[PDB]
C-alpha cells in the first residue's frame, strides 16, 4: 500500500502532550494535533479535553463559547465551520456542546457521528435526568472517552458505518452457541450477548423487546472499542442506561472474561439484586460451552484475525475491503496484515490502518453526501505507484475496497462484484441476522 | 407556502480600517440585508448597526481563533441551522462576509438547502462580483481606498453591490459548473481557428480581428463571443435580445479572445462583464445605452473606463471600453485612454461599422462549427489559460433534454464531487448514480469533467 500520503504527523498524534515543557510550546503541541475532541457546558466552562489539560484548553474553549453564545443569542445554532484543511463540527446535546476539530479530511457527518458516540457514552454513564441536572459530570468516564476518541483517531469502521463486526462462525455452530446460551436463560436475563475480541458472537433476545443497533454500538464502544473492559478482568456489575431501550431506565451489565482474542460475556439485567443470579448464569454457560468444546472454537476463531483477502477471494488484486449489511446492520472486512510488510512494528501498522481508514472515510463522505444520490464512487490517488478505491452504496449493502493504482475502473469493479457475491454467499456465517427467542 | 432561500446579509469589511473603539463603525465598508435590498430588487437604526458590528466582530473572532488551528488559514465557511454563512478574503485585509438563509419550509419552520448554491459556488460568485468591481473600479480595493477615500469607496461599493445583490440569485441556476471554476466560458465552437486551412473554423475572421488592432489606433484587444442566435426575420426583429435578465446558454461564450496585451485574469473579468452585458443589457453596470444613430453601438466612446491588467510581454492600463453589438455577437473593443480621442469617435465608429459588418455572416457560419453510450457532457477547464469549454447543459428556467429536478440533482453532485477532490482554486474521481449518471473527473493542466447520461 502507498506510504507517506496525506498527513504526516500521526505517528505521535496519539501521544499525549507532556506537562513538563512550558505552556507556550505545550499549547503549540496541542494545536499541532490532527484531531481534537472537546466537551463544554452551557456556560462554556471546560468540561473535557481529549489531548490537553483543562487549564491549557480553557482559553480556546472560552473563545468557542463566546462564539456559540453569540449564535444562540442570534437564534441560529452553529453546526460547524471550515478553515481550509481543518473543520470544526459542533453538536448540541442538552447543556453539553461537543466539538470535534479535524485535520484528517473528514466530513461533517463522520464528526457528528463520533461526537454522537461520545454523547451516547456520557448518557450511558449518567442517566438523562442526571445529565440535565448536572448541566463529577464525567467521573470515571474521562479515561473511557479518551480511549474511545483515540480509537476514533486511529480509524474506527464500526463508528463510520454505525454497525458492528462479527466472529464469522459457521451457521450451525452459531445456532448451537445461541441455543446453549438460551438454554440457561434463568428467566431473568433482559439482553444476552457474547463477544470474542470486539466481534459479536451470539445474541439472545426477549419476545417483545428488540436489541437496537444503537444499544449494540453503545455497549461495544463502552467495552471493546474504548478498551475499557481491559484491567477489570473479572466480575463486572457495570451500571448502564441504554437510551434507545429507555433514556431513564438505569439498567445493569454483567461483564466477565471467558478465560476459564479474549472472549467476553455481556448480560443486561434490570435488577441490581440479580448479579449473583447472573453469576449463576456464567458458570452454567461456561461449563456447558466447556462441555461442548465450543468455547475453544470461539477462542480459536477470535485468535485468528480477519480472513486474508487472498483467502477470501483467490487471485484477486484487491488489498482490502469493507463490506456492510444494512438490513443486518453489521459489517466485516479482510485482514490488515496484507497492507503492511510482514516485518512491521506498531507504528507501521498503525499508520497503514489510519491511512486505509481515511480512504474509507473520504469514500463514505462521497457516498453519504446529502442532496447527492451517488450509488458508486471510484477514486485513484497518484502516490508519486498508486492506489484505487471504490465504494458501492446499494440499499441492500455497502462495500468499500482498496486496490493498487494499476487496476482500472472495470478491473476492480469486477472485484467489487466478486466480494459482494462472497458476502451474500456467507451472509448467514458473517452476520447475526436474528437472535434468540 | 415555503420561503425562498434569500441571502440574509452581505458585508464588505476591512478590519484594519477600524482599530479604536469609536472607529469600529467604519470597518463595515458595505453592508446589505434583504430589507435593504428590497428597494434595489424592485428597481431592477442604532440596534441594526449594533448587530452588524457584532457580526463582523465575531467573523474576525473566528478568523483569529482558527488562524492558530489552520496554521495561517481563515474560516472559509460557517454552517449553521438557518444560514449558510461564508467569509472570503478577496484580497489582503479585505473580506466579504455573506450569510445565506436556507429554505424555510413551514411559526415553526423546517430548514433545508436542497437548491442552495454550495459554499464553494457562493465563494466563486462573490469572487466573480469582486473581480467585476475591480474591473470597473481601480486595480484593487486597497488601492481604491488609498486613492479615492473611504467615502467614495463606500459610495461606489454601495452602488455596485446593491445592483449585484439585487440581480444575484443564491439558488441553483444557469450553469454552475461553468461558474464554479470561474474561468473564460468558451462557446460551442470554442475558439476561431488560427492557422491556415481552418476557414470553416474561422481563420479569416481571426485574421481580420487580429489585424484590426493594428489597423485602428488606440485599440489593444478585441473580445467577441456568441450569445443567442442569428436575427429572426419576423415582425419583432429586435426580440429584446440584449436584456431579458436570463442566463447564458451552454453554447454561449467567448469565440475570439484578445491577441494578447492583457493578462488572462483580466480577460476572465472582461468576458464576465460581457456576459453581464448580455444578461443585463441597459441595466448592467456603466449603464450601457444603445446609440440612437445606429443601434449596433452600445456604450460608445464619446469618461467611462474599465481597469484591467496587461500582459508583461507587451500593468494596470485603465482602458476605455466600447461595445459593438451584433445580434448574436458582442464585440468588446478596449481602446487606450488617451490616443483615440472622442472627437473622432463618430467617424471611427463608422470605420468600426465598416470593419465589423462584413464579419457578421462569415463569423456566424464559423461559430456554428461543432468539435458515448447515450450522451457525453464533458467540461474541459484549462488551468493555465483559464479557458472553460463545457458541453454540460445549464439548469432550465422554472425543448430542453433535462428536467428541472434532474438538472438540480446531477448538477449539485457535479460540483460537490469537484469540491471533494479540491478541483476549485491522477485524481480520477469517478462517481455513479442511481439515475444512470456517470461522472468521470480527471486531472490532466486540464480539469476534465466527463459526465455520461443514462
Amino acid at each position: 500500500l502507498g506510504l507517506g500520503e496525506g498527513m504526516e504527523g500521526f505517528e505521535r498524534e496519539l501521544d499525549n502532550i507532556p506537562d513538563t515543557l512550558p505552556d507556550d510550546e505545550r499549547l503549540a503541541l496541542w494545536k499541532g494535533k490532527l484531531k481534537h475532541y472537546l466537551i463544554l457546558s452551557s456556560a462554556g466552562k471546560p468540561i473535557w479535553s481529549r489531548h490537553g489539560d483543562l487549564s491549557l484548553v480553557n482559553s480556546t474553549m472560552g473563545v468557542v463559547q463566546t462564539i456559540i453564545s453569540f449564535y444562540e443569542g442570534a437564534r441560529n445554532p452553529l453546526l460547524g465551520f471550515t478553515a481550509g484543511k481543518v473543520r470544526f463540527v459542533i453538536l448540541i446535546k442538552g447543556p453539553l456542546y461537543f466539538v470535534a476539530i479535524s485535520r484528517l479530511r473528514e466530513s461533517d457527518a463522520q464528526l457528528r457521528a463520533q461526537l454522537e458516540a461520545l454523547y451516547m457514552q456520557i448518557l450511558s454513564t449518567l442517566t438523562l435526568p442526571i445529565l440535565t441536572n448536572i448541566f463529577g459530570p464525567l467521573q470515571g468516564t474521562e479515561s473511557l472517552l479518551a480511549s474511545l476518541a483515540d480509537s476514533f483517531t486511529k480509524g474506527s469502521p464500526s463508528t463510520l458505518l454505525s454497525a458492528l463486526e462479527c466472529l464469522r462462525l459457521r451457521k450451525s455452530q452459531r445456532q448451537a452457541i445461541t441455543n446453549i446460551f438460551l438454554k440457561s436463560r434463568c428467566e431473568e436475563l433482559l439482553y444476552g450477548l457474547l463477544v470474542a475480541g470486539g466481534k459479536l458472537v451470539s445474541v439472545i433476545r426477549p419476545r417483545k423487546h428488540s436489541l437496537h443497533p444503537s444499544d449494540l454500538q453503545l455497549i461495544f464502544n463502552m467495552l471493546f472499542e474504548s478498551g475499557g473492559i481491559k484491567g477489570n478482568g473479572g466480575e463486572n456489575w457495570i451500571p448502564l442506561c441504554l437510551p434507545a431501550f429507555n433514556n431513564t431506565g438505569y439498567l445493569y451489565m454483567y461483564v466477565s472474561f471467558l478465560d476459564d482474542d479474549l472472549t467476553a460475556l455481556i448480560l443486561i439485567s434490570p435488577s441490581r439484586e440479580a448479579f449473583y443470579a447472573l453469576q449463576s448464569m456464567r458458570t452454567r454457560l461456561v461449563s456447558q460451552l466447556l462441555s461442548t468444546g465450543y468455547l475453544s472454537l470461539i477462542r480459536s476463531t477470535a485468535l485468528s484475525g480477519r480472513p486474508s483477502i487472498t483467502s477470501i477471494l483467490p487471485k484477486t488484486p484487491l488489498l482490502h475491503f469493507l463490506y456492510k449489511s444494512r438490513p443486518n446492520v453489521q459489517w466485516c472486512m479482510s485482514s490488515l496484515s496484507s497492507l503492511t510488510p510482514p516485518g512491521a512494528t506498531a507504528t507501521e501498522t498503525l499508520l497503514a490502518r489510519r491511512k486505509l481508514m481515511s480512504v474509507y472515510e473520504e469514500l463514505h463522505a462521497a457516498l453519504h453526501a446529502r442532496h447527492a444520490h451517488l450509488r458508486v464512487v471510484y477514486s485513484t490517488a497518484d502516490e508519486k505507484e498508486g492506489l484505487a478505491c471504490l465504494g458501492w452504496s446499494t440499499p441492500a449493502f455497502e462495500v468499500y475496497c482498496v486496490a493498487p493504482g494499476c487496476v482500472g475502473r472495470a478491473g476492480m469493479a469486477r472485484e467489487v462484484n466478486r466480494v459482494v457475491q462472497w458476502a451474500r454467499r456467507e451472509e448467514e456465517r458473517l452476520f447475526i441476522l436474528g437472535g434468540g427467542v | 407556502g415555503i420561503i425562498p432561500a434569500q441571502l440574509g446579509f452581505l458585508a464588505i469589511y476591512n478590519p484594519a480600517l477600524g482599530t479604536t473603539d469609536e472607529t469600529l463603525e467604519d470597518q463595515i465598508v458595505y453592508y446589505a440585508t434583504a430589507s435593504t435590498l428590497s428597494q434595489a430588487r424592485r428597481r431592477h437604526s442604532k440596534e441594526e448597526r449594533h448587530e452588524r458590528l457584532r457580526q463582523i466582530g465575531l467573523a474576525q473572532g473566528m478568523v483569529e481563533f482558527a488562524k492558530s488551528f489552520s496554521d495561517g488559514e481563515p474560516v472559509d465557511t460557517i454552517d449553521t441551522e438557518k444560514a449558510r454563512v461564508i467569509l472570503v478574503e478577496v484580497e489582503e485585509g479585505w473580506w466579504i462576509l455573506a450569510s445565506i438563509d436556507l429554505t424555510r419550509l413551514p411559526p415553526a419552520y423546517e430548514y433545508s438547502s436542497r437548491e442552495v448554491k454550495p459554499p464553494s459556488l457562493l465563494r466563486a460568485d462573490l469572487l466573480r462580483a469582486y473581480d467585476l468591481f475591480l474591473l470597473h473600479h481601480g486595480s484593487s480595493l486597497s488601492s481604491l481606498l488609498a486613492s479615492q477615500g473611504r467615502a467614495q469607496l463606500v459610495a461606489s461599493l454601495t452602488r455596485f453591490w446593491d445592483h449585484f445583490l439585487a440581480t444575484w440569485n443564491v439558488l441553483l441556476h444557469g450553469n454552475p459548473a461553468c461558474d464554479v471554476f470561474g474561468g473564460i466560458k468558451l462557446a460551442a465552437s470554442g475558439e476561431l481557428g488560427i492557422g491556415v486551412g481552418e476557414e470553416e473554423r474561422g481563420s479569416g475572421e481571426r485574421e481580420v480581428l487580429e489585424g484590426l488592432v493594428e489597423r485602428v489606433e488606440g485599440l489593444v484587444d478585441v473580445v467577441v463571443g456568441r450569445y443567442g442566435g442569428p436575427p429572426s426575420e419576423k415582425g419583432p426583429e429586435e426580440e429584446q435580445w440584449l436584456g431579458l435578465g436570463g442566463e447564458v446558454g451552454e453554447e454561449d461564450g467567448a469565440v475570439f479572445l484578445g491577441v494578447g496585451a492583457l493578462d488572462r485574469k483580466s480577460l476572465r473579468g472582461v468576458v464576465q462583464w460581457m456576459e453581464e452585458v448580455y444578461v443585463w443589457g441597459e441595466n448592467a453596470f456603466g449603464k450601457p445605452r444603445r446609440d440612437l444613430s445606429t443601434g449596433h453601438f452600445l456604450l460608445g466612446l464619446s469618461p467611462k473606463a474599465i481597469f484591467v491588467e496587461l500582459k508583461p510581454s507587451y500593468h494596470t492600463a485603465r482602458l476605455r471600453p466600447v461595445i459593438y453589438v451584433s445580434q448574436p455577437f458582442i464585440y468588446i473593443l478596449l481602446f487606450s485612454e488617451i490616443t483615440p480621442s472622442p472627437s473622432t469617435w463618430p467617424t471611427l465608429a463608422e470605420s468600426l461599422h465598416a470593419q465589423l459588418s462584413p464579419l457578421q455572416k462569415p463569423l456566424l457560419h464559423s461559430t456554428s462549427y461543432r468539435p458515448t453510450q447515450h450522451q457525453i457532457f464533458d467540461l474541459v477547464y484549462d488551468t493555465e489559460t483559464l479557458t472553460l469549454q463545457s458541453t454540460i447543459p445549464n439548469i432550465p428556467d422554472p425543448q430542453s433534454i433535462w428536467t428541472r429536478v434532474e438538472a438540480l440533482q446531477t448538477h449539485a453532485q457535479i460540483l460537490a464531487i469537484l469540491s471533494s477532490g479540491r478541483a476549485i482554486p491522477e485524481g480520477e474521481r469517478t462517481c455513479k448514480t442511481a439515475r444512470g449518471w456517470w461522472i468521470v473527473w480527471t486531472r490532466v493542466g486540464h480539469l476534465r469533467s466527463v459526465s455520461s447520461s443514462h
